[PDB]
């Protein structure tokens, strides 16, 4: 009859045959994965294809039946899932180019090499490479050598790659009945029940500075505290009220400053909670391992294993030779079948990742009664935030001293606390202000708010405002930083790091209320409380079948992200870090940088100003250096790509900085830069034709 | 003369929910052991001994269910099992006999369907056993590249290592 | 009692101990070479190091003994390698540095990696990657982004190497008592019998000067004939009159041009001789080509194996695991033992290879005999020329013949023995003055004629007047070229080669003439003939213990170098090639390039001249190519690297010409780069505190 | 009836070539050989007629020889090992037997030697064993580190895999009076 009488037995066309395609897509993924080799790639490629081209021939079939005449919920949101998740409206060679550009940047990205500049042999990549030297090693030289190797030699390649994609990203976005795609990323966390009390896409943005100046102090605390403790090493390096530098943050991007535990932890008598020779010394596997997994995921209340998730999943490195992906992923095959796929160890943080995994499978398990298209988190947030809070319990050091990983002779005094509360906080609360920081600039790229011309400049200015990081050698408009990480390059949303984050404090807090806790947050167990596993399955059970802001009412109490259960766990490592920074600076200002004390002021007075007049400044100002140091009978080859043009304003001023070639660490001092300039005055000013009036050198 | 059962029980090659053919049709076997059975759920003449009863209509049959349908064998209830594929009458007497079948319906090459979709309610022992094409407002399609007709069949897809639920099940239901 | 009555004594102990230790270290670098793999390459340096150790140890054990009061051919000549091949006298840093920068030079062209401005994530190392390219592909681009990509990213690298090279191998040759390195590599060919009749260190310079002035009128119409069809590819890029392109010579540095036959061969409807179908359809393998080599060696008279032969020595690849290295090499482990180690296929030239293998196996066993000091050949010349000499004959269309590997109906007219004679040619006429010049480029470096200011001025400038070859890119000072082969890389005489093909020729029409040979030179087979290695075995028989004039004078009745024998071999080509070139022009002109008329001569006339007003002028005209493109909306980033400098006289006047960036081939017209000027003069003279008339711009 | 011709032949742990010592002591033997014997070279009696003629008192001397100095074993000729190790009269009867031994002496631990200096000539049929060092100028040395002294003893040094001419030769005389 009507529409509805006939879009119901259209998604019960839909569901009962996508469950097949789907299972034999997943299952060309699982037999790929695990058995990387050839004949094993082109088995998914020609499967894949057969379920996306059912996939897109359903919802160009699916555009027959408008949302407004349809009432009930379930199907409703099935056909918002469906016609707007389907075949982009671009054309045929824009589609080409776009996946043209996608695989060059992660081609880019994947093969990028970066070689010694005293040894142009010894190359290195970044997996295997350059992150083990950001990761290990306290050289300043080094480390700058690295950082600016990299993002040198692969974001000038993946530039123009990303403004080119930019553009073909709007341009598909807004053919989606969206504006931006940035709008586009934000079609999660979008909600509507009565109204219009849902949740918009903008509301998000408004949410996420909420939270992000909510965290102000407590970073800006943390921040002073490394920046302290980033003084005893690298001396005269770091001012003690500037911005860190960027090289020195334990990674490549400065995204976890967890490597920077070892520089920074206090009390190093005091050893941290390890029990991975606890634990190879009673002899443990990996069987033994997801088992006690199981235990404590059956103690809270969540159900067993479907058993054919012990008999197919593999859970070591197998024994033959057979090529896998050593990657912790938990895979929902669908159809009743879950796997996890696995490298693992007899290690501890094997231990917590086997927790994790097997949350996300929980997490994949409760929702297999709902239909297909609904069988997911309710945001992007929540998975990843179950994940993350199932394994919170379990590194707790009573949780392992019931096990007997932990001797009971073992003392839980206030120090030990603070270590753990420092460590997560380096995992966990350094690394809001760089998400939030990198997606604002994303989001503010698509909106067209930042020029072409002005994305570097915005990038640094957000990262020493926002984040308080200095970068150590100045970028102009040809580098492209934000492309040198992984989720920019390969077309990955990033808030939902941040949503995981809150939303996993929030859970953590609700969780430890319904289970009776007493003490502090950080030291909460979940274990043996069905409680907790009631009002958590409950949370699991749905998936986007309710609006993610419903489903959060019903077990935190609460609509909105509210990030207090995450100052409420920080708060011991608060009040201790308000102690620690009390005869220091607890902040940061935004003009302090390495190169700022060498740099050298100039002030343009006009003749027509353009970009070839940078590039004659600076071999004029390379030909200046060379006639210096040929006086000094020091023959150095110093070029324009020695010349730093930092703070340009196009059309009053800009400053210089000379580096020695082959170093980029090596700055010239500035009395030597100002000599080279007033001995070689005539030849810097005639070539522009101009007098000591129009450039003075400030 | 003994009764006519175990030509089907431990024989192969069972029909699907849409192609039950009925027999005519000792009982000991059926619950003294036999713990290799999934369920022994048994509405009507209850799981009480069969010791020298009279009773007439016999008539059993037998067909291969997902495994989470097996719950939809039962009176008074929604199911698409019921609805459109095999119904039980309301005062249904007789008894159901299930057990898993995890390497036995599971090979390769294996068709085993259910009729997702007709016309109208289905009334209890009757077959549909016509491939006609659906169609969603009503007569006929005669085609599949356009809106409104889709197919009725829809394949269980058995392979091995599905769980418990999408694993194969042979049900054998009992008419009394 | 007295010296030549102590002196045996001591060169007895010598002779009976150096063999045992030396056969130590054979069998170590034997067994290393067929089992490459760990614990195996410490084996020179545990027992081949003692050897190594013992020969300088009893260096200072000599010179006790002078050798003017000993008169005794075995036992003076014995003494002369003695005393003279032992410790380097040095300092203890710099023989240190020596090491470090041979190892260095044999580092970097080993790992060097060349790769385009697009892509520059796939890219080539040498022997896999740019030999395949330089020696198949028929691209000018391609060629000359090959040939311009080495040079500079590796032969660069080893300019600073190769000048430090030069100074330390000079004082090391110095303290041997010679003049420098060069006079050193030239104590072979230098021998003594009566009245200073022998042969001087400086007597060789004179005869390769004399036989390179006679090979030039073959070579002239060898390298006219190869650019008239080097004119039908690669049109508008060969002048008829001008030196050939560098970059279009079958290979990196245009050593062989054998790659330049397919493009090159007359009468391209016969097919060349091939016989690896033939083999493969008889059913022949490794065994079957050495024991029917074997027998050719038998037929003349030389004598078996030494069935140690084929017990031990490797003649394909090994079954088992055992990595090896397939280069054809003959080894004289010492004390009776010979073996070849090599990985065979059923292949012709693989065929070839055997005799040429074998030929230096006939060779050690003849000489045996001799003492340990004298177990080489005569000369370093000798010993390839014996080999090459015997695969001469067996590549004749009569000894296949006879072997049936040719099919009797085979058409041998006159049109395909053109087709033999060139392929030869152009592996050995074609070879030769690259070879002459490579050595006298290197023996003036080693001499002090070519300062160090002007090693790559020198170097193109008698490569374009001795072998008739032009640059396609200018090359400054910051370059090595030389550098780039392997033989100057690794410290390796190059003469050897020279006189190796005047040798086999000199050989092969002596051997000839005693085989009864009646018809031309190019078709003979010493083959069933005793007579010819009767003659041949006496030569074989002593090494070092006679001098190789006399040694040569017994076997072709000469006792200097003839090219004579090589000109009556190419008879019927040489007749053949000066029909050809009769509407050509046969020579060439020192001043056509490939860069040459497009470039703009410019005239200084005074402000000092210092070297750094080369980087300010190759910047002004940079910055004055930017902005005549970007007038006409081509915005291109056109840096110092884009200007090329040619022809540079550093008190008058220099050439300069600009390229594309990211394309060495793209020059950019002299219209457009004068027009670049014109309306940028005002910004390019001023810059230099001149006017128009101090740089003419003719 | 008997002749002790065994006990030389069939032996093993053969000396070095100063290190030769007597037996004191059957001619089918030299004809149905049981091993494959490299040479036969004999001068005086005529090895074809041996059994008809008479004999009173045959020696017997085995030593291992580097296989180039088999034809060094000769009466009347020169040559390192007739120099320094073992010297043969002129007016020699009988003659020598010699065979290969590729696989028997060329174990890794097999350790022979030969005198290679040695002050004057050696009169024929005695034994050297002292292996004091050999000097230049004469005397002694008591210290390898100097000048004009080398150690006489050297080695053999048997590898498998050397070919013909340095494989260990087992040679045996059968010489009479
Ligand atoms: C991993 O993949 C390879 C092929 O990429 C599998 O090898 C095939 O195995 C099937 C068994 O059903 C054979 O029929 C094919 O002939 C095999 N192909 C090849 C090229 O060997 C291999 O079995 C896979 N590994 C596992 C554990 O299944
Ligand atoms: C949850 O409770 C159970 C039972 O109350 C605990 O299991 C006991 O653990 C102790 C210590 O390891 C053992 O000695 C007992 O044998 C276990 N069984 C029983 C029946 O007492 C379990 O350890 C608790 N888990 C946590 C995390 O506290
Ligand atoms: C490159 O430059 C850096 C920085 O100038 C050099 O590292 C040291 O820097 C400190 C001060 O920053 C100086 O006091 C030291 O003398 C520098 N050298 C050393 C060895 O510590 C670095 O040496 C330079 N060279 C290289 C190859 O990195
Ligand atoms: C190739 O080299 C390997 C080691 O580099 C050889 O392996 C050794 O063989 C000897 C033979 O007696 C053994 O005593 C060693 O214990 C082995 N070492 C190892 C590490 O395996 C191997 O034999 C060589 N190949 C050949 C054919 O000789
Ligand atoms: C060298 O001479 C020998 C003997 O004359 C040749 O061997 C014979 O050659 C003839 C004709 O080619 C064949 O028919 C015979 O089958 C060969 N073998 C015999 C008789 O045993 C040999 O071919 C000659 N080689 C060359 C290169 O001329
Ligand atoms: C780089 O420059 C070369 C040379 O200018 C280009 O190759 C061709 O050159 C001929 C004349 O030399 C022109 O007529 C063609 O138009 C050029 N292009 C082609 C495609 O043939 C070459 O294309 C340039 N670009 C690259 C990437 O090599
Ligand atoms: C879960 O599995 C364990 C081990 O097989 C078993 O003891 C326990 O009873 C199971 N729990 C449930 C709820 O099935
Ligand atoms: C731990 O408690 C003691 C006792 O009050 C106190 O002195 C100490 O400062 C505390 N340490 C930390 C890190 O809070
Ligand atoms: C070389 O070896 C072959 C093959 O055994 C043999 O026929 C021939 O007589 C040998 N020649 C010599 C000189 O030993
Ligand atoms: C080969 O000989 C024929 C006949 O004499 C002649 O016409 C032809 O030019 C010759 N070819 C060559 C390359 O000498």
């Amino acid at each position: 009859s009507t529409t509805e009488d006939r879009a119901k037995i259209f998604l019960d066309n839909f569901n009962h045959e996508a469950e097949d395609l789907s299972y034999q897509s997943s299952l060309a993924s699982w037999e790929y994965n695990t058995n990387i080799s050839d004949e094993n790639v082109q088995k998914m490629d020609e499967a894949g294809a057969k379920w996306s081209a059912f996939y897109e021939e359903q919802s160009k079939l699916a555009k027959n039946y408008p949302l407004e005449e349809i009432q009930t919920v379930p199907v409703k949101l099935q056909l918002q899932i469906l016609q707007q998740s389907g075949s982009p409206v671009l054309s045929e060679d824009k589609s080409k180019r776009l996946n043209s550009i996608l695989n060059a940047m992660s081609t880019i990205y994947s093969t990028g090499k970066v070689c010694k500049p005293n040894n142009p042999q010894e190359c290195f990549l970044l997996e295997p490479g350059l992150d083990n030297i950001m990761g290990t090693s306290k050289d300043y030289n080094e480390r700058l050598w690295a950082w600016e190797g990299w993002r040198a030699e692969v974001g000038k390649q993946l530039r123009p790659l990303y403004e080119e994609y930019v553009v073909l990203k709007n341009e598909m976005a807004r053919g989606y009945h969206y504006e931006d795609y940035g709008d586009y990323w934000r079609r999660d966390y979008e909600t509507e029940e009565s109204s219009g009390s849902g949740y918009s896409r903008d509301q998000l943005m408004k949410d996420v500075d909420r939270i992000f100046t909510e965290i102000k102090p407590l970073y800006e605390h943390l921040h002073a505290y490394v920046r302290t403790k980033l003084m005893d090493t690298y001396p005269f390096h770091i001012s003690p009220t500037g911005c860190l530098p960027a090289h020195l943050l334990g990674d490549m991007w400065g995204r976890f400053w967890t490597n920077l535990y070892p520089l920074t932890v206090p009390f190093g008598q005091k050893p941290n909670i390890d029990v991975t020779d606890a634990m190879v010394n009673q002899g443990w596997d990996a069987n033994r391992i997801f088992k006690e997994a199981e235990k404590f995921f059956v103690s809270v209340g969540l159900p067993n294993m479907t058993e054919g998730f012990w008999n197919n999943s593999m859970l070591t490195e197998p024994g033959d030779g057979r090529k896998v992906v050593c990657h912790p992923t938990a895979w929902d095959l669908g159809k009743g079948d879950f796997r996890i796929k696995m490298c693992t160890k007899v290690t501890m943080e094997d231990f917590l990742t086997a927790h994790h995994e097997m949350g996300h499978i929980q997490y994949d398990m409760a929702y297999a009664t709902q239909p297909y298209l609904l069988r997911n988190g309710a945001n992007e947030g929540f998975h990843e935030a179950v994940g993350e809070v199932m394994s919170l319990s379990v590194a707790t050091p009573k949780h392992l001293k019931t096990m007997g990983l932990l001797s009971p002779d073992f003392l839980e005094d206030n120090e030990t606390e603070i270590n753990f509360l420092l460590k997560q906080a380096l995992n966990i609360v350094g690394t809001l202000p760089f998400t939030y920081m990198l997606e604002k600039w994303r989001w503010m790229v698509f909106r067209g708010e930042i020029p072409k011309e002005e994305w570097m400049k915005k990038w640094w200015e957000m990262k020493r405002d926002l984040v308080g990081v200095v970068e150590p050698v100045p970028h102009d408009e040809t580098y492209c930083d934000p492309a040198s990480l992984f989720h920019v390059a390969n077309d990955y949303s990033f808030i939902r790091y941040y949503t995981r984050t809150i939303f996993e404090f929030q859970f953590h807090e609700a969780l430890c209320r319904i289970a009776q806790h007493d003490g502090p947050l950080h030291k909460c167990d979940i274990s043996n409380s069905t409680d907790a596993g009631k009002k958590l399955h409950q949370m699991l059970s749905v998936g986007k079948s309710q609006p993610w802001t419903v489903t959060l009412k019903d077990i935190v109490d609460s609509r909105n992200m509210d990030v207090g259960p995450l100052l409420r766990y920080f708060e011991p490592l608060y009040t201790w870090l308000q102690e620690q920074n009390r005869k220091s600076h607890v902040g940061w200002n935004t003009d302090w940088s390495p190169y700022s004390d060498q740099s050298i002021k100039v002030r343009i007075s006009l003749y027509e100003w353009n970009d070839n007049e940078m590039y004659l400044f600076r071999s004029s100002v390379a030909y200046a250096m060379r006639e210096y140091f040929s006086k000094k009978n020091q023959p150095i080859l110093f070029g324009v790509e020695n010349v730093w043009v930092s703070n340009l304003k196009p059309r009053i001023s800009f400053n210089f900085h000379v580096t020695s070639p082959g170093n980029v660490s090596d700055i010239i001092p500035r009395s030597e830069v100002e000599g080279a300039i007033r001995m070689s005055r005539s030849r810097i000013n005639d070539a522009f034709r101009l007098d000591d009036n129009s450039l003075e050198f400030l | 003369n003994l009764c006519p059962f175990g030509q089907v029980f431990n024989a192969s090659n069972f029909p699907s929910v849409y192609a039950w053919e009925r027999l005519r049709i000792d009982y000991a076997v059926l619950y003294n052991s036999s713990s290799s059975f999934s369920t022994f759920k048994c509405y009507g003449v209850s799981p009480t001994k069969l010791n020298d009863l009279c009773f007439s209509s016999v008539y059993a049959d037998y067909f291969v269910v997902k495994g989470d349908d097996v719950r939809q064998i039962a009176p008074a209830q929604t199911g698409v099992i019921a609805d459109y594929n095999y119904k039980l009458p309301d005062d249904f007497t007789g008894c159901v006999l299930a057990w898993n079948t995890n390497s036995v319906d599971s090979k390769s090459g294996n068709n085993f369907y259910y009729r997702l979709f007709r016309h109208g309610k289905i009334k209890p022992y009757e077959r549909d056993i016509s491939n006609v094409l659906y169609n969603s407002a009503g007569g006929t399609c005669s085609s599949i590249s356009q809106l409104g007709c889709y197919e009725p069949l829809k394949s269980y897809g058995f392979t091995p290592t599905v769980g418990v639920g999408y694993q194969p099940y042979r049900v054998v239901v009992l008419s009394f």
